[PDB]
DNA sequence: TTTTTTCGATCGTATGTTGTAACTATCTC
DNA sequence: GAGATAGTTACAACATACGATCG
């Protein structure tokens, strides 16, 4: 194997393979990706037996076909060293990997190619495409709700359902539910699966914001995500998700209408005099009024009180102050609306102007 | 590699400074002063900096080789000490130590401390790397039988008078623990400037603080001194020992005392300590060990040991040390009427 | 409030500490002569007056006259140091402090020369709980010491720590209080506190004490809250009573003289706290097995047993050993049988009475 | 409706059923005012040690003073019996057995109450701390501030170091005789109105051996 | 103790004086703020028995004197959470403090102001006010070759001295030596001090590059440092410092010029495979050339080459690639000098055209 | 797929279970006169309807209608209780629980409310396999839980708890099924399956069975 | 001139290495 | 001068070694 290739359009692959590799692979060939040429592309790929990553590069200078396996960190660190503009030749000879560029050299050691472990194929029962910012979205207003290191295996991952012309994120992990909602503008048959927190965060590297459609393959027990020329493959974790309806309170009695900015920072200077292992404060509602107060196990109590769009009868609830600044960070919206029942059910959280994305919060008996 | 002790380490500093020292045994005070008068003509020579590491499975080697390596603007003539493990290196240890005798310059000066290594340890690669440049001094404490005349030097070389009976009275409470013993010393030197130590006036300042192990309660228990061995006893409970090794090394002098009683019926004895390997120093007090137990004993003593096995194994019992105070009784000339013995 | 007596009567003065005379001797002796080592420890059980000694050693050292076994005790840096302000005395509460990054920044200021005395003493306490680390960090810094600081150490377990710190510190080991020094120590405070007594209660106080003076006076003031602000010979012996832990012993003296009534008054205070009965047997089994093996041999008895070593030696002198022998096989019948007894307190009082007046028949 | 045990928790010292020599001495101590600062109680189980701790916090921090007799019905009882007073800090030795707990706690011994005249702290099942939390109280427990106090429970004392146990008063309660019982349950039956005959309270003080609860 | 303040008034200065403050203190009350009201001046002091910092705020509110001492991070929190431009008063109560701002209110634990220990009164020996840039200059060039722990304690500061009219900086750690200069303008008596590490650092935090002067006074064993209105108080090293006039070379024949930029980089692309656990490269200079070779046990070998203006023999030296990419980085110029005489003796590090700062480096045995 | 008469036949309502009338009795009048305790434990012997006791009683405490001793068995409730995937009933098997920090970890949420059930059960089964750790961290909490929580435990080997734990609950014990009961269960469950047996037959098996139905 | 030990299951403390989040300084428009 | 990107510091999780208790 021989060839030549411009360091610009080999920087970012080399990144986005290595992203997934880790630290300690505890084998020597997962911490090496593997290097293939053929006919006229350059092949990247990186797996750690779970996952899997693969970019394409265009060449256009005189090659030889060829496979091998290097280490990920020393040959970006190599590419990454060397100035701006330069072409790094990359030849073979016997177990060694010259890297010649310009006056530089260096002798990469490499190991066979058949020991890379792979991924059999799969059946692909549904497709579809959509626009990178929508999959980002659905993302980012549920990811902060996943759980994660829970004894419950299913709980780890991010809920995905494909229903009539609309894709559903759904993320919990027992006491806080997060549910979002976007359409997609084709119709698809209905369909759930899960997928685990480390390819949603590879997919949400994976997105840079390009008009490039993403397109999304579900298999029985495996998803594949392909943009540009980046293609990811990641199993599915093929649990037991409970269904969100049942969680969201019904016919609520309570509402409240609020503004972002001051409940958020209310809610921040409450939390510092908050216990730190619970981290649990009450809420006092009245008429147009909301009352925050917290302690902590130095007999140390902090109280807030600000106006608010509120004409039902006066109530006082517990709540979790983490989850709450979780979620007004989340919203990012001008104002928020609360909808409660009593001091012991559930309470719901949603943004005034658009009802795309809901949340649902438990107290707490304090 | 030269072999001393540690009187003869002075002298051989004074003829000259070897590239390693090598410091061996099991008394803390031998290796300490041994470590000092090392230091301090090393001090002497030029070597004003000093560096100490703990050798263990989490040991940071790339400190030690990147010193080892690396020079001095100014402060030249490095020392570096290093404190093995209690149960000894192993394969990894030894490759590491092989790595650190190939890394070794004029202008480091090495020393070395530990336990007493066996012949396993021995033949390896970095003990043999320095035998033509090594000097290994042997600090072992003296037993009971040399410990009076060491007692007797160490308070004349400290301008002290002690009587036979003072003598006794340190040697008897501070067996095995010599640190203890000069510490005592330097008490007693402390309360009394004319240096006059009378039994009285020693019997005042001093505690029991003996140190003994397993080998000395059976060599003990085959003497028949009840009173030695019982002491010796209290002494291993108090320390925290473990009975399961008491069991052990009680059990393969009891089946060899068995043994050869039963054989030496129609055998002398010396063709019989001959097969079976018996040291020469020990052929002594075994020969009297079968002139004062009889066939009817060392059955009783059999059956109450598997007796305290099987209590410590499977009933997890906490009356081991009455059982192995009842059976160091028996060993010596005692009645034990058996009830105890459930025979 | 009226304080509390443990730490109103601080010893202040090298006259104030009871006994110990081997140890306040001997730094007299080297504080008078200049003879002052780099690193001192203190051993001993508790409340026997570690922490006390080190603190006067302390004041002695930096005192405004100069280097004296006889502190002022009224120059501003004794007053400071018996109110715990000196700014030269650091005291560390290794317990408290056992992580390596704790131990690093205390041990860093010997970079600093003293403030307003001539040395900078340190004396870090229950030393036994520092980690390897600090262990290593500690050996490092005792390596090469500054002239003008010294250390100092105390604990109650002495073996916990590596060798190569105990070889470069100087041990000294305090001695049980006796019972005659307690007694004295109980009728002086009393008097100073004028709090009537009676000899035989401060007798019965210093005996149950054990060698601690801690004890004493926590036991002390509990007779005086009992006695409402008086101390007399009933109060103590029945708060003594109260406390008392050693029916073991007593079932035995009774059982083996043939005292029914004895035996069940026992049984029943014994069933009045929470007890396990096998227990109780097996500590009476014990007790037999060690009377049987110091009549064999009287160096079967050591240390350990010398708060009840009379009772054990007059048990061992007076009962002949086939009456040892027959309780002991007696009682371990009784242990064997224990589980199918209608019930545990039933079945102790059933081989309780076996053992006073029945005698089993063997085969053949 | 509620349970008979968690309702008829003694509320003042004469409702307590026995142990007569812990009251004497701790009424004895409160009023002459030599009051230490270091309680250990033991027993078996169901016995009144964790009822005589919190009587003991009312005593100390009642409004009216320092007396032996709370009165229950100012502020700081009624919040000692609802479980809500701030300056009575409670502790799972249980479940808090880790060394770095008690440091925590350690770090803020000197601060002082928030409304009482004491803080005390009541450390229940101490005997299942580790041993270097143990350790870690030892200096503290010895010389702690003026307005500190320190109460433990545990029903078994013998596990605890002997450091640990020269450094405090200790009080064994004694397990409660079949007439006391039998007595105790008579009075809570006709309180709260329910038939009962001689013979079934006989037969259930003798099935209960020596605890209430 | 009452007074009312505005948020940014107190913003900064409380930030400055609790910086130093973190971890678990060895006592409780060293991890407070010490408040002091008088005479129309609110002190803000911060001690760790080692060094002491002050800050001094200007009241023009009604206000009562008096003392007390509150937690550090807690009270900088609950400070910088309240909305800017708000005013925050601050009342005591019992053996609590009230802190109110608008509509919030907080109560603190505090302590006795009596048990803060304050560091006693010494006699200075020398007074000098300088710029702030040349201390920056002279602590930014110096202040990495330190030493991190040794045994040798005045190894773990850095060398102050004063002599005629110029301020020298030198550090050291026993492998390597900085020493830079600087004229003040104003003649001074010779002295020499050491100065610790943490009031190195402290003195560089509390510069912020104004145009006050910063006035600095030199005591037996004390230095303090005036800022504005911000003063910080440290204790000194005991013990002598090595003399770093024999440390450089007497006459180094060999000398060499070659580009910073390059030469960092060829560094540093060295480094990337150079052995981890030694860091160790070896250099070939020959006529106008200089080479940098490195490996790994694992016999894989890197490569460089480079021209320079070099003239004398040809020669083979070993290093250590931190040291020289550290004083890299430290010299910030385009061109650097080296000067050497063999394979065994320290090397000289200057700038082309600046002999202010220069650094010495002592080859690897190699 | 296929099931076994074991599983089969677990009873749905208290009139399904054979013996225990004085269990039964106490429960229902327990629940009749609203005196209800917060800790239950049952012993016995082996295969004598310990766990089904149990969630009979969990299901009746957690039903739509109200806290009554006959459960409906058509509520939302019961359905999702029958089938074991009830939120607010947690079952803990502590043969496989017995860490420490297992036990914490669950003591810890106990503060938040039921989501659906006016009860939070939390029924814990092999509770004799749990370390002393955990039953001292137990205690505590089990001696005043929140009006919100409820504890029921089955075992086999009470002796092995400690008096303490003992001490908090409201014990009950069942006694070993009679020969005939068995028969007639027998019997009953072979007339219902359409399976042909002769009275020798049943009278053999259940004097096999030695007082365990399972 | 040597002779040194029972096993399984559970809990607690201290140190080292790797990864993620929040805040600050620096770079680019 | 503001927004975006890169670098630094603090906290949490996972893995390894050593010590202690009860059945
Ligand atoms: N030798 C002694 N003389 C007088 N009082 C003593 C002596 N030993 C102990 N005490 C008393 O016991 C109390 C606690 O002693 P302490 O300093 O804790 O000793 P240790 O450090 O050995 O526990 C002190 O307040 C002191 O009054
Ligand atoms: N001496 C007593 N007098 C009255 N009631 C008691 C007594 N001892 C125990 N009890 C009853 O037992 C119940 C539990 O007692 P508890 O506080 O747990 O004691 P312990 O802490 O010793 O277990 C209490 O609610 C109380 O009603
Ligand atoms: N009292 C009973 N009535 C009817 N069936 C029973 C009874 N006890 C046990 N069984 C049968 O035995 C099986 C197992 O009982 P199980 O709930 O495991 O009792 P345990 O918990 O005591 O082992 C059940 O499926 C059930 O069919
Ligand atoms: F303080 Al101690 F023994 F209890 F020295
Ligand atoms: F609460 Al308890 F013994 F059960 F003190
Ligand atoms: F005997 Al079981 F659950 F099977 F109690
Ligand atoms: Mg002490
Ligand atoms: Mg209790
Ligand atoms: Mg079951
Ligand atoms: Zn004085
Ligand atoms: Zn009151
Ligand atoms: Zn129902």
């Amino acid at each position: 194997m021989k060839f030549t290739v411009e360091r610009e359009h080999l920087l970012k692959p080399l990144q986005q393979v290595s992203g997934p590799l880790g630290g300690r692979p505890t084998l020597p060939i997962l911490g090496n990706l593997l290097l293939q040429v053929a006919d006229g592309t350059l092949s990247l790929t990186g797996t750690d037996l779970e996952m899997e990553m693969v970019a394409r590069v265009a060449l256009v200078q005189p090659h030889e076909p060829g496979a091998t396996t290097v280490p990920a960190r020393k040959f970006f660190d190599i590419c990454r060293g060397l100035p701006e503009g330069a072409e790094i030749a990359v030849q073979l000879e016997g177990e060694r990997m010259l890297v010649r560029s310009g006056r530089s050299r260096f002798s990469l050691s490499t190991l066979p190619a058949a020991d890379f472990p792979n991924l059999d194929d799969w059946q692909s029962e549904v497709e579809f495409t959509l626009p990178q910012a929508t999959m980002k979205r659905l993302i980012e207003a549920t990811q902060f709700s996943m759980a994660h290191q829970d004894v419950r295996y299913y709980l780890n991952g991010m809920l995905f359902e494909t229903e009539g012309e609309e894709l559903r994120t759904v993320a919990t992990d027992g006491h806080r539910l997060a549910v979002c909602s976007m359409p997609i503008g084709q119709s698809l048959p209905s369909h759930s699966v899960i997928v685990p927190r480390k390819g949603v965060i590879e997919l949400m590297r994976m997105l840079d914001g390009g008009d490039n459609p993403l397109r999304v393959q579900i298999g029985s027990n495996n998803i594949r995500a392909h943009v540009g020329d980046f293609i990811f493959t990641s199993k599915l974790v093929d649990g037991r998700f409970p269904d969100y309806r049942r969680v969201l309170p019904k016919n609520p009695d309570k509402h409240l209408e609020a503004g972002c900015d001051l409940l958020k920072q209310a809610f921040a200077r409450a939390a510092i005099l908050s216990n730190e292992k619970f981290r649990g404060v009450r809420l006092y509602v009245s008429e147009n009024q909301l009352k925050i107060t917290a302690n902590n196990p130095e007999q140390e109590e902090a109280e807030e009180i600000l106006d608010v769009t509120y004409s039902g009868a006066e109530m006082e609830i517990g709540f979790n102050v983490s989850y709450v600044l979780d979620v007004l960070n989340a919203l990012k919206c001008e104002n928020v609306r609360m909808m409660l029942t009593d001091s012991v059910s559930s309470v719901q959280i949603e943004d005034a102007a658009s009802q795309s994305a809901a949340y649902v919060v438990m107290p707490m008996r304090l | 590699m030269i072999r001393l002790y540690p009187e003869q380490l002075r002298a051989q500093l004074n003829e000259g400074l070897r590239a390693a020292y090598l410091l061996l045994g099991n008394d803390p005070l031998l290796l300490q002063e041994s470590q000092d008068a090392v230091r301090q003509v090393a001090a002497a020579q030029g070597f004003e900096e000093h560096h100490t590491f703990s050798i263990d499975p989490n040991t940071d080697w790339n400190a030690i080789f990147s010193l080892c390596q690396a020079m001095s603007l100014f402060a030249s003539r490095q020392t570096l000490l290093l404190l093995l493990p209690e149960n000894g290196p192993n394969a990894a240890i030894n490759e590491q130590l092989l790595t650190l005798t190939g890394l070794l310059h004029d202008d480091l000066l090495l020393i070395v401390r530990g336990n007493k290594l066996s012949k396993a340890q021995e033949n390896a690669a970095w003990f043999t790397a320095l035998a033509n440049r090594s000097v290994q001094v042997t600090c072992q404490t003296p037993e009971q039988a040399q410990l009076p005349r060491w007692v007797a030097a160490r308070a004349k070389q400290l301008n002290l008078e002690l009587d036979d009976a003072a003598n006794q009275v340190l040697c008897y409470c501070y067996e095995g623990n010599l640190l203890a013993l000069a510490q005592a010393l330097e008490r007693l030197s402390l309360l009394w400037p004319d240096g006059k130590l009378t039994l009285p006036r020693v019997e005042q300042a001093v505690n029991d603080a003996a140190h003994f192990t397993p080998f000395h309660w059976v060599d003990a228990l085959l003497m028949g001194k009840s009173k030695r061995a019982l002491h010796i006893l209290q002494q291993l409970r108090l320390e925290g020992s473990e009975p399961v090794i008491l069991l052990r090394t009680l059990q393969r002098e009891l089946l060899l005392l068995v043994n050869l009683k039963r054989q030496s019926a129609h055998t002398p004895l010396r063709a019989l300590f001959d097969k079976h390997r018996v040291w020469q120093n020990r052929r002594g007090m075994m020969g009297e060990a079968l002139n004062r137990l009889s066939q009817t004993q060392l059955r009783q003593a059999v059956q109450l040991l598997t007796r305290t096995e099987l209590t410590l194994k499977q009933d997890y019992g906490q009356s081991v040390w009455a059982e192995l105070e009842g059976l160091s009784l028996l060993l010596c000339h005692k009645p034990l009427a058996d009830v105890f013995i459930d025979g | 409030s009226y304080q509390v007596l443990a730490r109103k009567w601080r010893p202040q003065t090298f006259a104030d500490v009871v006994g110990q005379e081997h140890v306040l001797t001997a730094l007299a002796n080297g504080l008078s002569l200049g003879r002052i080592h780099h690193a001192y420890l203190f051993s001993g059980t508790r409340g026997v007056g570690k922490t006390s000694i080190a603190r006067l050693l302390a004041k002695g050292l930096n005192c405004e006259t100069g280097i004296t076994a006889t502190p002022c005790g009224v120059c501003d840096n004794c007053r400071e140091i018996e109110q715990g302000r000196f700014v030269d005395l650091i005291e560390i509460d290794a317990a408290s402090r056992t992580k390596v990054e704790d131990t690093r920044d205390l041990l860093d200021n010997v970079q600093y020369a003293p403030a307003r005395g001539r040395f900078k003493v340190y004396l870090i306490d229950e030393v036994h709980m520092l980690s390897r680390h600090s262990f290593n960090a500690l050996l490092k810094t005792l390596e090469e010491p500054p002239e003008h600081v010294k250390f100092l150490l105390a604990t109650t377990d002495p073996q916990k720590l590596p060798v190569t710190i105990l070889s470069r510190c100087l041990q000294f080991h305090l001695k049980a209080l006796d019972v005659e020094q307690i007694r004295h120590q109980l009728e002086h405070i009393l008097n100073e506190e004028h709090i009537a007594h009676e000899p035989r209660a401060l007798q019965l106080l210093a005996r149950a004490a054990e060698g601690s003076l801690r004890d004493a006076l926590s036991l002390t003031d509990q007779a005086i809250a009992s006695g409402d602000g008086q101390v007399s010979t009933q109060a103590v012996s029945a708060m003594l009573g109260t406390l008392d832990d050693d029916q073991a012993l007593s079932l035995v003296e009774a059982m083996v003289e043939a005292n029914g009534e004895r035996v069940m008054a026992l049984i029943n205070e014994a069933a009045a706290r929470g007890i396990e009965w096998e227990a109780l047997l097996v500590e009476m089994l014990g007790l037999l097995h060690r009377i049987a093996m110091v009549q064999l041999s009287p160096a079967a008895l050591g240390n350990d047993m010398a708060a009840i070593e009379l009772r054990m030696r007059e048990l061992a002198r007076t009962i002949p050993p086939t009456d040892i022998q027959l309780y002991y096989q007696t009682l371990l019948i009784g242990r064997k049988e224990l589980p199918y007894a209608p019930d545990r307190r039933m079945g102790v009082e059933m081989t309780l009475l076996r053992a006073l007046a029945f005698h089993p028949r063997m085969p053949l």
